[PDB]
């Protein structure tokens, strides 16, 4: 009951969602043969862990997931990875030829020749369902496949499942760690043609997780592993109300409720604390108090943006680990003395928390040190729309020469639907200004 | 999984190919035999790409070598190497082209182009999933520059949603004597501007250049010019031959269909007589490396793409990449943002260390093609030579568009070089 | 009930409509872009004709 299914599209959707399935099954002491030896129940259960692993009658614990990619390379090294014997074959989809970096060919030319078997292996996991509550999407915004075939599926979605809930996990582009130059054409495109076909998207900003992982893990150069590593930790922070239970357990659908005030206003912005190496673990205990007092350091935020410029519409706090409601209250009771929270006038001002009783896991062989608590901030302000003016900035820059457009035109695309989607941004800014100001 | 067809016309085409297979070849661990016997699995993940699986496990190059005379390809069977390639990839004639476009584009070389075809499609339905062609050639001559553009404009026929690529030497007076042929290279210039995807100008007159001035070589020969050009090939290639393709590429290099000519670059370029990474930066955006007859300071950077080789730090890489950005930010248009990317392979070329080959879309290029011109109308205007072109059926006409297309291509590289973000 | 069924089922429907119109207008612009690629091979393949016959008459 209350099944989630993961949907994971390109090379960033496909490599973060084995970074967050293998994190996924050390949470919950999963092998990488599916095998969970706690699980009593063999074949099936009610379990909160069933929300994202079905059960087959030899005991296997399989991801309620699909992976799709236009070429075979990524998704060839799962498998053949550690964790090949998790997924039915079934679930792992790939074309030959991608995308090119061209929303087009993952939305028209290429897309269009895989979009039906993805549909009918969805359904197929929809149909193990007694309940389903959605789906969770991840891919980037500055892919071909992750651009264009998301917002294809997003698209078919709507008419197979109606108005079920779709989340997504989405990369917003940084130059750090990308060798595209035409991201900001496919991000505005797909974020146009997807914004409809959205109830929430958690945009993960590469140039944030970069830095994050310079900063406090001392690596000098991450690589895509090192920053899915600290990805899946966030993800998994959002999703474990959905996979744990308990007393203090909030629902990620409530939170949903405050984070979303309007259909378009649906983009929290996600802060992860502690973000620490073993070294500086060592011999040091981060209160409630000290990783709260971190969720409100703009430099932990998965978006680069000023929320103290902006006004907030709302404040989650979502706790793992060693956690009570005592410590949780006068962490927040200090932290509204000492800090730059505004909210709009239109909105009431207390934080909602949750508490999973769980503790965070880690990797081995990773870089983050294992803690005992952990928090993840979900906010949604304004100051997110900095994130659509950097984008829409670049767009704008390439577009007026039309640079790099008849790569798109070449595959069946018209200037109308660029000047369509950056218009439909130029909206979305203005509505988070709108919403900004005081009431009358 | 994703192969190239390569193709070779002409002298200069089947010269630097035979040179191509010698390089990469040596990199993959492949011996003149076409057996593997390499020391890292890296060297065949990708191999693929370039060669194909045999009986006996023995890599053939997926390689096509055409000429209208058999001199040359005679003396690439005889050469290093000469028994790898596939003996009936070899489609000859004897009439030759007599270094006439026309002959190679209309007369000698029509008659040979469907043969030609007939073992491209043989390579092509073998693959798995095609990304496309690329064709060494020389523009001055008369088959590489006239039967290669007749290939390129008929293999668009039948493969019109693959990648055309060209590795295209321009003429110059400091190495050949031949006068038509500025004729050839703008007859040439006319069908490259049209019918391919990325065209990578290596200039006979900067090879002679850097062989004269910085290698000290007082009498450089055709295997001195082709030391760079291999070097260069085997650069430009690292990134598909060792662990994206030939679309996502050049989708990112290039932003108007008409402007696809890169200026090639590598370093370090030293001579025989007598290295950091803010060097090797530093001088892969020297003009002096550059494979093709132009300085970068004189227009500005549509795209770039820089590829190094060895074990080197990734951090000082990223440092120096922006070092050289924000110190040379005015050559760099900004209404491209993020233009300059950069990729990183552990494993070096023969004989060196660390590398770096630089691929540039600068509009610097028009110098190339405004000296072509120059030497063009030199000789239209006075109808110099002309015979040799309405024999075999040409009208002046179209002498005059090539020429008219060929000024356009440098007014438009003109214009995107005066343009601005405001 | 009946409002909520009904915007419900109007949303699935013009999304399917504007999706297989614009899947179908994309169809018709690539199809039409690699026409008008080839008509130029052919033009060219007619001029070559017309090359190899002016040299046949100057004979
Ligand atoms: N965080 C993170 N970002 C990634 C990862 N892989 C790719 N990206 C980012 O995604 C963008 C490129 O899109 P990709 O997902 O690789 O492309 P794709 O979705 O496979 O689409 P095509 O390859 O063009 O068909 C760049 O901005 C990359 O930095 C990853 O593993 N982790
Ligand atoms: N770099 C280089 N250039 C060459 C070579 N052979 C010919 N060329 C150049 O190509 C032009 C002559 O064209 P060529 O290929 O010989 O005529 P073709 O055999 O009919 O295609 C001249 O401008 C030469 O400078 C070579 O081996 N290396
Ligand atoms: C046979 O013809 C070709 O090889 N075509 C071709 N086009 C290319 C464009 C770029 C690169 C790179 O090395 C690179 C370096 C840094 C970032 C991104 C790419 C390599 C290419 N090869
Ligand atoms: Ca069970
Ligand atoms: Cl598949
Ligand atoms: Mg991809
Ligand atoms: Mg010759």
């Amino acid at each position: 009951m209350r099944e989630c299914i993961s949907i994971h599209v390109g090379q960033a959707g496909v490599q973060i969602g084995n970074a967050c399935w293998e994190l996924y099954c050390l949470e919950h002491g999963i092998q990488p043969d599916g095998q969970m030896p706690s699980d009593k129940t063999i074949g099936g259960g009610d379990d909160s862990f069933n929300t994202f692993f079905s059960e087959t009658g030899a005991g296997k614990h399989v991801p309620r997931a699909v992976f799709v990619d236009l070429e075979p390379t990524v998704i060839d090294e799962v498998r053949t990875g550690t964790y090949r014997q998790l997924f039915h074959p079934e679930q792992l989809i790939t074309g030959k030829e991608d995308a090119a970096n061209n929303y087009a060919r993952g939305h028209y030319t290429i897309g269009k020749e895989i979009i039906d078997l993805v549909l009918d292996r969805i359904r197929k996991l929809a149909d193990q369902c007694t309940g389903l509550q959605g789906f969770l999407v991840f891919h980037s915004f500055g892919g071909g496949t992750g651009s264009g075939f998301t917002s294809l599926l997003m698209e078919r979605l709507s008419v197979d499942y109606g108005k079920k809930s779709k989340l997504e996990f989405s990369i917003y582009p940084a130059p750090q760690v990308s060798t595209a130059v035409v991201e900001p054409y496919n991000s505005i495109l797909t974020t146009h043609t997807t914004l409809e076909h959205s109830d929430c998207a958690f945009m993960v900003d590469n140039e944030a997780i970069y830095d994050i992982c310079r900063r406090n893990l001392d690596i000098e150069r991450p690589t895509y592993t090192n920053l899915n590593r600290l990805i899946s930790q966030i993800v998994s922070s959002i999703t474990a109300s959905l996979r744990f239970d308990g007393a203090l357990n909030v629902d990620l659908t409530e939170f949903q409720t405050n984070l979303v005030p309007y259909p378009r206003i649906h983009f929290p912005l996600a802060t992860y604390a502690p973000v620490i190496s073993a070294e500086k673990a060592y011999h040091e205990q981060l209160s409630v108090a000290e990783i709260t007092n971190a969720c409100f350091e703009p430099a932990n935020q998965m978006v680069k943006c000023d929320p103290r410029h902006g006004k907030y519409m709302a404040c989650c706090l979502l706790y793992r680990g060693d956690v009570v409601p005592k410590d949780v209250n006068a962490a927040i009771a200090t932290i509204k003395t000492k800090r730059s929270i505004q909210f709009v006038d239109w909105c009431p001002t207390g934080f909602k928390v949750g508490i999973n009783y769980q503790p965070p896991t880690v990797v081995p062989g990773g870089d983050l040190a294992k803690v005992q608590r952990a928090v993840c901030m979900l906010s949604n302000t304004t100051a997110i729309a900095e994130a659509w003016a950097r984008l829409d900035h670049k767009f704008d820059l390439m577009y007026a020469k039309r640079a790099f457009v008849h790569w798109y035109v070449g595959e069946g695309m018209e200037e109308g639907e660029f000047s369509e989607a950056r218009e439909d941004m130029a909206a979305l800014e203005k509505d988070y200004e709108e919403v900004g100001v005081d009431s009358v | 999984m994703r192969e190239i067809v390569h193709i070779q016309a002409g002298q200069c085409g089947n010269q630097i190919g035979a040179k191509f297979w010698e390089v990469i070849s040596d990199e993959h661990g492949i011996d003149p035999t076409g057996s593997y016997h390499g020391d890292s699995d890296l060297q065949l993940e990708r191999i693929n790409v370039y060669y194909n699986e045999a009986t006996g496990n023995k890599y053939v190059p997926r390689a096509i070598l055409v000429d209208l005379e058999p001199g040359t390809m005679d003396s690439v069977r005889s050469g290093p190497f000469g028994q790898i390639f596939r003996p009936d990839n070899f489609v000859f004639g004897q009439s030759g082209a007599g270094n006439n476009w026309a002959k190679g584009h209309y007369t000698e070389g029509a008659e040979l182009v469907d043969s030609v075809l007939d073992v491209v499609r043989k390579e092509s339905e073998s693959c798995d999933c095609l990304q496309g062609f690329q064709l060494t050639h020389s523009l001055g001559g008369g088959t590489g520059s006239g039967m290669g553009t007749l290939l390129i404009s008929k293999i668009r026929e039948e493969y019109p949603d693959r990648i055309m690529n060209t590795f295209s030497v321009m003429p110059s007076p400091k190495v050949s004597d031949t006068v038509v042929e500025p004729y050839n290279a703008t007859l040439s210039v006319h069908q490259l501007v049209e019918n391919t995807d990325e065209t990578y100008c290596i200039d006979n007159e900067a090879l002679y250049d850097i062989c004269f001035r910085t290698l000290k070589l007082t009498t450089p020969t055709y295997g001195d010019l082709n030391h760079l050009v291999s070097a260069t090939m085997s650069g430009v290639t690292t990134c598909l031959r060792f662990p994206a393709d030939l679309r996502k590429l050049a989708v990112n290099m290039v932003p108007f269909p008409r402007l696809h000519f890169f200026m090639p670059g590598f370093a370090p370029l030293t001579s025989r007589g007598s290295l950091t990474v803010p060097e090797l930066t530093q001088q892969m955006f020297d003009s002096k490396n550059m494979m093709a007859a132009c300085d970068p300071r004189h227009g500005r950077y549509l795209t770039v793409a820089a590829i190094f080789r060895g074990r080197m730090s990734m951090k000082e890489v990223d440092e120096q990449m922006l070092n050289v950005q924000n110190k040379n930010s005015s050559y760099f248009v900004e209404w491209i943002p993020n233009n300059v990317k950069t990729a990183v392979c552990d494993i070096p070329p023969r004989g060196l260390k660390m590398s770096a080959t630089f691929i540039g879309n600068s509009t610097a290029i028009q110098e190339l093609f405004k000296r072509i011109s120059e030497q063009f109308t030199a000789m239209f205007r006075r109808k110099a030579f002309l015979h040799w072109y309405t024999g075999e059926g040409m009208d002046e006409m179209e002498f005059t568009e090539a020429e008219s297309n060929m000024n356009d291509l440098v007014s438009e590289y003109q214009q995107y070089q005066d343009a601005t973000a405001d | 009930i009946q409002k909520a069924i009904e915007e419900n089922n109007n949303f699935i429907k013009m999304a399917k409509e504007k999706l297989a119109q614009k899947m179908e207008s994309n169809k018709e612009n690539r199809e039409a872009h690699l026409a008008a690629m080839l008509e130029r091979l052919q033009e060219k393949d007619k001029h070559a004709e017309e090359v190899r016959k002016n040299k046949e008459l100057k004979e």
